[PDB]
């Protein structure tokens, strides 16, 4: 009886604590460290925090769910619960959006750009990667219309085409779509430079950078897509939130995607 | 804890690290550039022709971009021991004239001793040299005099102004012992008002883009 | 060096006025400010304070609000803009010059003075006693007395002695009471302990008649001694 | 022509006898039989931030409080060492320093470099700014050390090969002193102000007198290039270091080596040596990323200070002997004590 | 040319020869009591009380 749910519960809860720990010692090293205290390294501050928030509120709350499916917590938190979520999951696609924006800009303009790279330019980013962040995930929020508390089930039925395909496009399509343009522009502007034994390391670290966003979240968001527009069966709830605590994942894949791959963070990681 | 005026003196000293922050981060956008070479490599005049005892220090300004250009021929001392001090320079203009070879004590094979000596420099290894050949206009007639058999034993090519140019130039570039690590650019200034600054500038933005490439992870 | 303030004449009591002072001679752009007004029979009395790039201002107690102390690096010039004014605030005032870092000499210099007559917890500075006579080559003892001890943990005493000859501006003789101002005579010599203090002068001279001022500089808000006159 | 040399090859063998003759017996020796110190524990009491480029040379002023370091972003800073204030931050005409001093009297500052001109700036202005007061240029080589003799006078050394004397007022160098084969780099004042001591790459140090204007003694023994010198506290011998990652230590009196620290997990050079108060320990920089402390007398390593990321490049104790500043590439400077 | 310089080393190294002579010994001996004498005032050499050091904890 214990074991089974057991080894699944303890499985889960070592993956969100390393998860917070890898968060966190990225903060420390990117804040203590002068040698990174440059304004490159900001939008990659803003997507730890992000993920270390991820990591401290909703991650644990999945892990209460999945081993025990009564939500012994109540509605009270169940709302703030998914807001925080899909404030979050949002956050953290607009963040890496904005960090491959911030990479082309510097390598199409990097002697124009540079000046206008300033701290206030990362913080002004970060705060409209916010602002959209709220922006989105707000017709979720239908939920609070036509309640279903009775039935002792956090997640959310939306039932309305248009709003979901909205809070979709503009939530991870767009940010895909923008991203892949992006990575395809800087791609071309490498090989235009190089012209290949360090055009594949270049191509590898791309091929990691991208596919571990597109690995993460493309199967749940394709599956959150399909069965709320117009599939009229639904996949198992198990099966479901497998594929939601895959697109979590990307908390933890980021820091050992982006930050690995700099001399500056592997230097100051030895100080920690 | 702290006294009346120990406040103060705190205060003053955050206004002093405010201050040198603002200078450092200004001086940080500004480009550092090493300029070596003999003196008779036309040092003096094509420094003179782009301007828009000890170290003498240049600052241009084109399309917008800080320069910062450091001349240390006329520092006549042992190097290996202050040299190093200019490990964070972006790139190195090496100057040379391709007519020096009648002149024996030969500045050809120094040049060469001393393109080997700073290109190989442990503190240099990452950094970009630009080669700007000087002297070209009359290297035009001075191949013609005298072949390039005179310097260089080993050539065996037509002695063409053309062919004799990129001789000079893959031999020069061969020095490099690291050819992934860093590039050397080679051009042709002197006689030129415009050219040498466009090909410094396209140096430094490629520089520039190689580092952000490389903090990025793709180099 | 030199401080030119300029704002004076006569105000009814309630009006305003905006007093200023002009830098010149040194680095005021670095250099803190400080205002010290002077009835016109009674000692000193500290009025506001501002920091090194206006980073931090003070006021006191009994005259705070009332006026306001602004400064322009640009211009190098000083102001203190001031209003509600009564006939308590009838005084001269004058501009101080100060730096603060160890080994500094803060209140080094002060201003000539300008003159404002109104139409008709602090740390308190005892003095033994308001006039004593005083003859050429003799030797003065000046006893000064703190409310409180006066030796910061740090090791250092905050004592500042301060002469003002008969029409002319105070300057400052000794500062921490064991360091000697720069350009002064060296007559002078500096002593004391916990909430006691004395100034010893060798061998006293002609330009040595005047009054001296006890000041204290542990916490504000700064105050200045009754004054101790020394007469031939 | 040849009759020269050859007066000049018996002369050094003259000496090399002389100093073979004396050597009766080794320092190690004597100095086997006093009980070791033991390992030294020091702790970055101080991490003095602020820089925003690499640190080359740093000074303690006789108050044994307040230091001055030199970086090459162009800024001189003097720091107090128990609050970690800035006192002050000269902006300096030429960016290149490599090496600075602070007066004795506390009221002058010097540093230089690759400029060839020996500044000098006023802490105590009237002007209330620091500002240089006469710009000691003359020499054809970059600066390597610079020491303040008295108030009034100074003694520099540059890479050419020559040490000046250089007169305040008067803005020009009152004695030189030349007879190093290679650039002199380090250079060190004794306790009486009487001798200074200097070290080039010529892998030999010269003793000169300071006012008979003249050479007075001179040591070889490194392998490579000399670097670091300072003074023994009694001032009758004084430690050298070179490139060869060995340590030596040369005594005025006995004028001959009289002990060689070294190890063999150390093979990078030496930047900085200094001497404690009592003259026991012996502290010297190294390229390796810290800084080792050496046993004067047994010759053995007893502690080891890190915490720098990069080559430190100067180090001083304290007049007092309180607490060592160390100084790197890494733009960060420590305390211990 | 080299003549002036072959004077000049040749003069300086006859000058060096006509110095102070000691033995070794003398000069360990001195460095030892020199080192024993101040060995009680060297804060770097044993501990200081944390009152008497200035560099006290934060
Ligand atoms: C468990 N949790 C689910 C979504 C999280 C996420 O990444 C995310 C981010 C932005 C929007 C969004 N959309 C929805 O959640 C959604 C929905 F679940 C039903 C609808 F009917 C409509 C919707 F919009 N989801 C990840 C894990």
């Amino acid at each position: 009886r214990m074991p089974s749910k057991i080894l699944v519960s303890l499985t889960l809860s070592g993956l969100a604590l390393m998860t917070t720990t890898i968060n966190s010692l990225v903060i420390a090293a990117i804040i203590v460290t002068r040698k990174l205290h440059h304004p490159a390294n900001y939008l990659i501050c803003s997507l730890a925090v992000t993920d270390f928030l991820v990591a401290v509120l909703v991650m644990p709350f999945s892990i209460v769910y999945i081993v025990r499916e009564s939500w012994i917590m109540g509605q009270v938190v169940c709302d703030i619960w998914l807001s925080v979520d899909i404030t979050c999951c949002t956050c953290s696609i607009l963040h890496l959006s904005a960090i491959a924006l911030d990479r082309y800009r510097a390598i199409t303009d990097a002697v124009e750009y540079a000046r206008k790279r300033t701290p206030k330019h990362a913080g002004i980013m970060i705060t409209i990667v916010w602002i959209i962040s709220v922006f989105i995930s707000m017709p979720p929020l239908f939920w609070r219309h036509q309640g279903t508390s009775r039935d002792d089930e956090c997640i959310i039925k939306h039932d309305h085409i248009v709003s979901t395909i909205y809070s979709t496009f503009g939530a991870f399509y767009i940010p895909l779509a923008l991203i892949l343009i992006l990575y395809y522009k800087i791609y071309r502007a490498a090989k235009t430079l190089y012209h290949g034994t360090r055009e594949r390391k270049a191509a590898t670290t791309l091929g990691l950078i991208l596919g571990a966003f597109v690995i993460c979240w493309l199967p749940f968001f394709v599956k959150e897509l399909v069965v709320n527009v117009c599939d009229k069966c639904k996949i198992s709830e198990e099966m479901s939130n497998f594929l939601a605590w895959l697109g979590y994942l990307n908390s933890l894949i980021n820091p050992l995607i982006y930050t690995i791959f700099n001399e500056d963070f592997k230097k100051a990681f030895q100080k920690l | 804890t702290l006294s009346a005026e120990d406040k103060a003196a705190v205060e003053r000293s955050k206004m002093i690290d405010r201050n040198l922050r603002e200078d450092g981060e200004k001086a940080a956008r500004e480009v550092k550039l090493l300029l070596l070479g003999a003196g008779e490599s036309g040092k003096n005049t094509i420094v003179k022709q782009m301007k828009i005892t000890g170290i003498v220090e240049t600052h241009f300004t084109f399309k917008d971009l800080h320069f910062k250009m450091f001349d240390v021929g006329a520092q006549r001392s042992e190097r290996k021991k202050w040299i190093h001090c200019f490990e964070g320079v972006t790139a190195i203009i090496f100057c040379v004239a391709l007519s020096d070879y009648d002149l024996v004590l030969n500045r050809m094979h120094a040049s060469m001793k001393l393109f080997d000596s700073i290109c190989n420099n442990k503190w240099f290894t990452d950094t970009s040299i630009i080669l700007f050949l000087n002297k070209k206009d009359l290297f035009e007639e001075k191949i013609k005099k005298s072949p390039l058999t005179i310097c260089y034993p080993e050539y065996a090519g037509s002695n063409t102004y053309e062919e004799a140019a990129a001789y000079i130039q893959c031999q020069f570039e061969d020095l490099n012992k690291r050819k992934d690590t860093k590039e050397i650019y080679t051009h042709f200034t002197c006689s030129t008002d415009t050219k040498n600054v466009q090909f410094v500038f396209d140096a430094v933005t490629d520089v520039i883009i190689k580092n952000n490439l490389k903090d990025c992870g793709l180099f | 060096v030199q401080l030119v303030e300029s704002g004076g004449g006569l105000v009814q009591p309630g009006g305003s006025r905006k007093l200023s002072c002009s830098a010149s001679g040194f680095a005021f752009s670095s250099f803190g400010m400080h205002w010290v007004r002077q009835a016109p029979e009674k000692g000193l009395e500290w009025v506001a304070y501002i920091s090194s790039g206006s980073g931090t201002i003070y006021y006191a107690d009994t005259v705070k609000g009332r006026f306001t102390i602004s400064r322009d690096d640009p211009k190098n010039t000083l102001f203190l803009q001031m209003t509600s004014l009564r006939s308590e605030d009838t005084a001269m005032y004058y501009c101080v010059r100060s730096i603060y870092y160890y080994g500094s000499s803060p209140f080094d210099f002060w201003g000539q003075g300008t003159t404002l007559t109104v139409s008709s917890s602090d740390i308190v500075m005892t003095q033994a006693t308001s006039s004593v006579p005083v003859t050429p080559g003799e030797s003065v003892s000046i006893s000064c007395r703190s409310s409180k001890s006066l030796l910061h943990s740090n090791g250092n005493t905050y004592l500042y002695w301060f002469l003002q000859r008969p029409g002319q501006s105070p300057q400052l003789l000794i500062y921490r009471m064991s360091n000697l101002a720069s350009g002064v005579p060296d007559r002078f010599s500096g002593s004391g302990s916990g909430t006691a203090f004395t100034l010893t002068i060798s061998r006293l001279e002609a330009e040595d008649v005047g009054v001296y001022y006890c000041m204290q500089h542990l916490e504000y808000p700064l105050t200045f001694g009754a004054g101790t006159k020394l007469e031939l | 022509l040849d009759q020269l040399r050859q007066e000049a090859e018996q002369l050094k063998n003259q000496i090399r006898d002389a100093r073979k003759a004396c050597a009766d017996a080794t320092l190690s020796q004597i100095t086997n039989n006093i009980d070791p110190v033991g390992r030294i524990q020091m702790r970055t009491r101080r991490t003095l931030r602020g820089h925003l480029a690499k640190i080359y040379a740093m000074h303690w002023g006789t108050d044994s409080r307040l230091l001055v370091s030199a970086s090459q972003d162009g800024k001189l800073i003097i720091w107090d060492s128990y609050t970690t204030n800035k006192v002050h931050a000269i902006p300096l005409r030429s960016s290149w320093v490599m090496t600075c001093a602070y007066a004795p009297s506390g009221n002058y500052v010097a540093c230089g470099g690759l400029d060839n001109i020996c500044s000098i700036y006023n802490l105590k202005t009237r002007e209330g700014n620091v500002r240089v007061s006469r710009e000691l240029a003359g020499h054809t080589g970059y600066l390597s050390c610079c020491r303040f003799l008295d108030d009034n006078q100074i003694v520099t050394s540059s890479g050419d090969t020559t040490c000046a004397l250089w007169d305040i007022e008067t803005g020009q160098q009152t004695t030189t002193f030349t007879g190093h084969t290679g650039d002199v780099m380090s250079l060190s004042l004794a306790p009486d102000t009487r001798l200074f001591v200097s070290g080039a790459c010529d892998a030999s140090a010269k003793l000169w007198d300071v006012r008979e204007g003249m050479c007075r003694q001179t040591f070889t023994g490194h392998e490579s290039d000399i670097n670091a010198i300072c003074f023994f506290p009694n001032g009758n011998a004084f430690a050298t270091g070179s490139d060869d990652a060995t340590c030596r230590l040369f005594d005025l009196r006995a004028d001959q080596e009289l002990m060689t620290y070294s190890h063999d997990n150390i093979i990078c050079g030496i930047t900085s040596v200094s001497f404690s108060k009592s003259g026991r320990l012996l502290l010297a920089g190294y390229d390796d990323f810290n800084c080792n402390v050496w046993d004067a007398l047994k010759a053995d390593r007893a502690g080891v200070l890190a915490g720098h990321d990069n080559r430190v490049s100067c180090l001083g104790v304290t007049d007092d002997g309180m607490a060592v500043a160390t100084g790197s590439w890494d733009s960060f400077l420590k305390i211990w004590n | 040319a080299s003549i002036a310089q072959a004077r000049k080393l040749v003069e300086q190294l006859k000058m060096e020869a006509n110095i102070d002579r000691i033995k070794v010994s003398k000069a360990a001996a001195d460095l030892m009591a020199y080192c024993e004498a101040h060995a009680k005032e060297d804060p770097l050499l044993t501990p200081v009380p944390a009152s008497e050091n200035p560099f006290r904890e934060k």
